[PDB]
């Protein structure tokens, strides 16, 4: 029932103490995968995915780099697992890119004029305070 | 059919976007000068500063939430951080309320 | 020559349905003069 | 003229100028890349539009007719990556409509030969002394599920069950030394520049232990000729002419 | 969905296509829904090939459930490609398919009579189903660029209208 | 199917920005009118307001003079109805289905033999702007076209959008207003626009000169004549309109009385002058004297 | 009004053209010849 | 006739003839150095390659042997117009070179004037600096004076400047234009320099033993800025008779060193026009534009 596991590799043994959050988020990620299709609209109905996708990688980003608690091994056994987010994490390590909601929020063919979302624009050099919403990941200005 | 500079063009556009005013585009046949067009004013009291400029503004943003430590389960706004200074519901009051009423009956 | 076969290469890339669509030509830009001149409108400029 | 104006100048066209001219935008700069999405988008949009019949959608029915004119490449590309009887389960890049109208497995099964035929003539070997050793046999029916029972889910029925031990042979620890953890692998040695290319899987070189075991594991699917004269007129070239004089010879083609 | 959204615009609301991808009415039709229902070779070949591909799919499902066996997948998938022709009724459309069908009897014949040479018996269990697939996947090499083209002009036609001007 | 180089728009519609951005596609959607399929084009009018497209065909929009998508005149600016009035025309263009089809195949083959530069047709032949025309004109750009539409949601209360309801979160308009109802056919064809017939209402209240009964007043009351003026400016006012006969210029009231040699000539020129005869800068009021 | 339907026989076809050789016919053989 | 070529692929900033008159070469944005042969059909020979930033300004030696060309990428190139190789790449400006020019009829020498605050004297044999005169900021064009001895820079704060190579300070500052420096080219009489500026107008100045002390001597309307603020350069015929200017406007503007009077204005571009190329033989104009493209006139 978890993310039944390919490798069938032993998990390098911080796996235990990471093992419950994960297992809430997954909890949590099902749930709101089934979340039917209300009257919410047909846009939207897919932020939760992003959003929840975002979480994970962004724990585990902590556990490896902010605080340094969890081994090399069991880093790459919980990204080669399908966890974590091989490269929304390597794109995080940039300088520009602390935050960034979603892959596709910086995807320049993706969008007709070759730009990247209102996401994606400081909020200062916009300061007419508007509601930005990304139509791809619902986010309010990632940066 | 012109041929224009790229980074050029999307800095005088945000520019007439954001601030009002723009460095007008008119390439004429008689030699006119850097005009501010749009908000003239503006960009006489602003100092011409580009909405990609940096400058100095000590305008009130406004104020947002900050949730962004990933281990609370039903914590992390991270990116998705709502806007603190706004509302919790969207509708129109009982007067426009019935009055729209009256209108839709009307049509 | 160069007419003629320019719209057979139009005609016949009809008869290849299967279009291998190139991309998108570069975004092009136009100077527009309008005839309604007007200080009012265009916020002032003569041009577009 | 004033000082500070030509400061607040040198401010501007600075940041004006290193930004036009910035690395991003010089000439023969390409983006990136588009990496990948996570699975349960695919996953959701799929349910969600079920079967369009909820006039919510309603619009997506036009490209979801039209996209019928690609879907004999869809089941081709499906068709040419399954799972191979030694795998339990396949993970496989897929290339799909932000709309869910098709589905296109975009990949190439790259193979190592030998390695290729050393599993599959242990496939032959357990296969036999599996048919030869099991009281009887039962064969699955087809269609395996009847005409009105909708299609399963993947989510609520396959995606948490385990997954029913697939038809490995055990190899021997000490004769098959060289091969015994790689070799039921999906893409055996896919990463390590040692053995193979690279992460496009092409160019292996091997170590001579590793042909010997190989040779011998698939020593049932093989020929023991070692040369040529065995095939006198029985090549291609005696069948040319055979043909070309409407005479036959006796276990050869008419 | 696809071949469903096909019948049900061209508003033949009477037919109505099965799980398995039979078609079948669900009225007596008078003689004038009996011809504007009549299908082409396309929309069969399709058909056709898409019931081959579901048969090979859902016997993975049985696997993966747990009702069957690695083995009895095995040689239910070597079954699949051998009996093509009793299963699927695809030569009915383009009989040029006997081509593959006699090869993939021929291979068989082959394989049987050397995987049981000893005690190994005339049974159900052989599944040695490379040779069959690689036939299979052949002749969708082949088709391929057929059925794209018949039914892009079946789509055309049925987007745009049948040109009766300069016939 | 059409091909065009840009669109052909009002300024109104075009937007306020000088610098504009702007999307095409090619095959793009029906003429509403000419039925056939166009290229259609679409840009931000400008910050928070619509995109607005293209909405008729380059040939459909040619044949009348008007702007692709904002539907108003080329030079004035007016309702169509009201510019074919206004210059007297009578336009032919077929109504059924048939008829029409072949009269839009036949007018492109012919529009095809133009320069691209004027309309085809009488609307060459009838640019003689009326001062009822001028008169009507709009003035500057009424650029609250550009807004967006009414929320549904936000009028039943439901926009729960925040604020991006994606329509102006205002009060519905009563439907029984003639300025509601006013489908595209017909605003194209100029066959019972509530807005023309309310702006044709309004050019018929506004002040024109009014004439005498008698034919022997000849003698034209201009009121607000100031001593800027000269006996000689009054006359090259009317001196070439015709003939005049006498001219008073009374400073005592700071008027004018211009007896005129030809009734026709000074009826042109006072109603052609009422309130407008700006010499000088100063407003005359050409009216019969007594 | 360009169709997307299509036919059997418009596929790609002959698609060079033979050019008469040195030793056929060549056009400048036959402007020499008497 | 107009002869336009094309080949480009971006804006092309810089076209300048052989000092032959036998050989073309321009450059811009595509990080590359087309040639071309002047006569003929106005044909392409060859293409230098390596330059990793833009092209920002070509300039060529006195006899034609070596080539020199700044780069946005902080370097200045020597290559051999024999094998159109690099011989150097001086390295070592830390920003933006903009403008090059190397030393005429003395040792060989080049002054680079930078986007770093510095105008940079470099040697070509040493690989190592010879002088560096940072008075602020950006300088935006540099030519030598003919003596070898002075070295004239153009930047933002609009007071043209001369260093003595000798007593390393400033010789020689002049003022009188609005608003930015943008060219400087010295005619050939070793005298008479010639600076465009963004302000809309353009000057003329002569470097001499003894000067008026306030050397503003002729003045020309015309020139164009916009928001593009690309970088606009003069030239002085061969026979310091006609200046020829570019503009933002699209128009090839031709003025004459004596009646200071409009010779021309000629339109025939698309995109502004940033370098214009006079024939140190012919009466012929090459015109380098951001269109994309050139312009070949004959006047
Ligand atoms: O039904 P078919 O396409 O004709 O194939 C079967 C079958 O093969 P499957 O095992 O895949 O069903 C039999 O196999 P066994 O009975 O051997 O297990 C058998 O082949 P045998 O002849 O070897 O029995 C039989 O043939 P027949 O009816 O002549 O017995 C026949 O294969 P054929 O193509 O040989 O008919
Ligand atoms: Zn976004
Ligand atoms: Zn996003
Ligand atoms: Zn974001």
């Amino acid at each position: 029932m978890p993310k039944v596991k390919r490798s069938r590799k032993a998990p390098p043994d911080g796996w235990e103490l990471i093992e419950p959050t994960l297992d809430e988020l997954d909890q949590k990620m099902r749930e709101a995968e089934t979340e039917p299709h209300e009257g919410k609209r047909k846009v939207e109905s897919l932020w939760p995915i992003f959003r929840i996708h975002h979480q994970k990688t962004r724990y585990i980003f902590d556990l490896f780099y902010k605080r340094k608690a969890i081994s090399r091994e069991l880093y790459e056994y919980c990204i080669k697992e399908g966890y974590a987010d091989k490269n929304l994490i390597a794109k995080w390590k940039k300088q520009g890119y602390e935050n960034l909601c979603c892959l596709r929020c910086i995807q320049t063919r993706d969008t007709n004029f070759g730009t990247n979302c209102i996401c994606r624009v400081p909020k200062s050099k916009l300061e007419v305070g508007r509601i930005i919403e990304c139509t791809h990941c619902g986010c309010r200005g990632c940066s | 059919p012109a041929h224009i500079n790229d980074f050029m063009f999307e800095q005088q556009r945000r520019t007439f976007a954001t601030y009002g005013y723009a460095l007008d585009p008119s390439l004429d046949n008689h030699q006119v000068s850097a005009k501010y067009i749009g908000s003239v004013e503006e960009a006489e009291k602003n100092q011409g500063l580009t909405v990609f400029e940096t400058g100095q503004k000590k305008t009130e943003k406004r104020k947002k939430f900050k949730e962004n430590d990933a281990s609370n389960i039903d914590g992390f706004l991270g990116p998705w951080a709502k806007y603190v200074d706004e509302k919790d519901v969207a509708k129109p009051s009982e007067e426009e309320q019935k009055e729209l009423d009256e209108i839709t009956a009307k049509r | 020559r160069v007419a003629l076969e320019k719209s057979v290469s139009q005609k016949v890339a009809a008869a290849m349905p299967v279009r291998a669509a190139d991309k998108l030509a570069p975004a092009q830009y136009i100077r527009y003069t309008p005839s309604q001149q007007g200080v009012a409108f265009n916020s002032g400029a003569k041009q577009r | 003229m004033s000082e500070e104006k030509l400061q607040e100048k040198a401010r501007k066209w600075q940041q004006l100028q290193a930004k036009r001219y910035a690395e991003k935008r010089k000439f023969g700069f390409v983006d990136a890349q588009k990496e990948d999405m996570p699975p349960e988008h695919v996953r959701k949009i799929i349910r969600d539009h079920g079967d369009m019949t909820n006039r919510k959608f309603r619009h997506d029915k036009r490209v979801y007719l039209g996209a019928l004119k690609y879907m004999p490449h869809a089941v081709l590309k499906l068709l040419e990556n399954m799972p191979m009887p030694w795998e339990q389960i396949r993970d496989v890049p897929v290339l799909y409509h932000i709309t869910g109208a098709i589905s296109f497995v975009n990949e190439i099964p790259w193979v190592i030969e030998p390695v290729y035929i050393s599993q599959w003539g242990s496939m032959w070997i357990m296969m036999r002394r599996e048919k030869r050793d099991r009281r009887h046999f039962k064969r699955m029916r087809f269609p395996p599920f009847d005409d009105e029972e909708p299609p399963l889910d993947y989510a609520d029925n396959i995606l948490d069950v385990e997954p029913l031990e697939a038809i490995q042979l055990e190899l021997d620890p000490e004769e098959d030394a060289p091969v015994l953890d790689w070799f039921y692998d999906h893409q055996p040695l896919r990463d390590s520049r040692k053995y193979v290319n690279g992460s496009t899987y092409q160019r292996w070189q091997f170590t001579l232990p590793m042909m010997s075991t190989l040779y011998r594991l698939a020593n049932q699917l093989l020929t023991d000729l070692v040369d040529d004269n065995y095939f006198y007129l029985f090549d291609l070239k005696a069948f040319f002419t055979s043909k070309a004089l409407n005479m036959a010879i006796p276990g050869g083609p008419k | 969905n696809m071949l469903n959204l096909l019948i049900h615009r061209k508003n033949l609301n009477y037919l109505h296509l099965d799980y398995n991808f039979n078609l079948k009415p669900v009225k007596t039709l008078t003689t004038k829904e009996r011809k504007k229902s009549r299908f082409g070779n396309a929309f069969h070949l399709c058909r056709e090939v898409l019931r081959l591909t579901k048969l090979v799919v859902d016997s993975h499902v049985q696997y993966r459930l747990g009702n069957v066996d690695a083995f009895q997948l095995a040689d239910g998938l070597q079954y699949i490609f051998a009996h093509v022709g009793q299963l699927t009724g695809m030569y009915r459309y383009k009989y040029k398919l006997m081509r593959q069908i006699r090869m993939c009897k021929d291979l068989k014949h082959l394989i049987y009579y050397r995987f049981n040479t000893g005690p190994v018996g005339k049974g159900p269990g052989c599944g040695f189903w490379a040779a069959g697939w690689r036939v299979w996947l052949f002749f969708m090499r082949g088709i391929t660029p057929l059925l794209e083209r018949w039914l892009g002009n079946l789509l055309a036609r049925q987007f745009e209208g049948r040109h009766s001007k300069g016939v | 199917w059409e091909d065009a180089d840009f669109p052909i728009l009002c300024q109104t519609c075009l937007g306020e920005n000088p610098y504009i951005r702007m999307t095409k596609e090619k095959y793009g959607k029906e003429c509403k009118i000419c039925a056939r399929p166009f290229t259609v084009f679409r840009w931000c009018p400008g910050v928070r307001m619509r995109f607005k497209k293209t909405e008729v065909c380059q040939t459909c929009s040619k044949l009348k003079n008007v702007c692709q998508t904002c539907l108003l005149d080329l030079e004035y600016g007016l309702p169509i109805q009201v510019r074919d009035a206004g210059l007297s025309f009578k336009d032919d263009m077929p109504k059924s289905d048939v008829n029409k089809e072949y009269y839009t195949q036949n007018m492109e083959r012919e529009i095809s033999n133009s320069d691209g530069t004027r309309p085809v047709g009488m609307l060459g032949k009838a640019t003689s702007t009326s001062d009822m025309l001028l008169k009507l004109a709009r003035t500057t750009p009424y650029y609250k076209r550009n807004r967006p539409h009414i929320c549904s949601f936000w009028v039943k209360g439901e926009c729960k959008r925040g604020e991006e309801c994606p329509y102006r979160h205002e009060k519905p308009t009563d439907p029984d207003d003639p300025l509601a109802d006013q489908n595209i056919k017909d605003r194209y064809y100029g066959i019972n626009d509530p807005v023309a017939d309310k702006l044709l209402k309004r050019a018929s209240t506004m002040p024109r000169l009014d004439p005498p009964e008698d034919k022997t007043i000849t003698t034209l009351y201009v009121g607000g004549l100031g001593d800027t003026i000269t006996e000689t400016d009054l006359r090259n006012h009317f001196y070439q309109f015709g003939e005049i006969r006498t001219i008073t210029v009374v400073q005592r009231q700071q008027c004018a009385f211009i007896q005129f040699a030809t009734r026709q000539a000074a009826e042109v020129a006072a109603e052609k002058s009422f309130n407008k005869l700006i010499v000088n800068g100063r407003r005359l009021n050409v009216k019969w004297g007594r | 009004q360009l169709s997307k339907q299509y036919s059997s026989r418009d596929l790609p076809s002959h698609t060079k053209i033979k050019y008469r050789q040195t030793t056929q016919d060549a056009p400048e053989e036959v402007r020499n010849r008497d | 006739p107009i002869m336009l070529l094309s080949g480009h692929e971006g804006e092309v900033y810089c076209c300048k003839f052989h000092p032959n008159g036998s050989t073309l070469a321009s450059a811009g944005f595509d990080r590359l150095i087309l040639l071309w042969n002047v006569y003929g059909d106005c044909d392409n020979y060859a293409t230098l390659k390596g330059h990793s930033g833009a092209v920002m300004e070509l300039h060529y030696n006195t006899d034609g042997s070596m080539l020199f060309s700044a780069s946005t990428d902080k370097t200045v190139a020597v290559w051999d117009s024999e094998t159109g190789e690099r011989v150097k790449r001086l390295k070592g400006h830390t920003s933006f070179v903009n403008s090059c020019y190397p030393a005429r009829r003395g040792p060989q020498l080049v002054c680079t004037g930078s986007d770093d605050g510095t105008v940079k004297l470099w040697d070509i044999r040493k690989k190592a600096a010879i002088q560096t005169f940072q008075n602020t900021y950006q300088v935006l064009a540099v030519t030598f004076n003919d003596t070898s001895d002075q070295i004239i820079s153009g930047g933002i704060d609009n007071d043209i400047k001369v260093w003595d190579l000798r007593q390393n300070k400033l010789t020689y500052t002049m003022r009188g234009h609005a608003d930015s420096v943008t060219g400087l080219s010295l005619s050939s009489e070793g005298s008479y320099l010639l600076s465009n500026a963004m302000d809309n107008t353009v000057r003329v100045w002569d470097v001499r033993p003894f000067a008026p002390k306030e050397r503003c001597v002729k003045i020309f309307q015309g020139n164009v800025h916009n928001f593009e603020k690309n970088l606009l350069r003069c030239s002085w015929s061969p026979d310091g008779s006609k200046i020829a200017a570019g503009s933002a406007d699209r128009f090839v503007y031709v003025w004459d060193t004596t009646s200071r009077r409009i010779l021309y204005k000629l339109p025939g571009h698309a995109g502004s026009i940033n370098e214009v190329a006079f024939h140190p033989d012919e009466p012929i104009i090459i015109s380098a534009s951001s269109d994309k493209r050139l312009y070949m006139g004959e006047i």
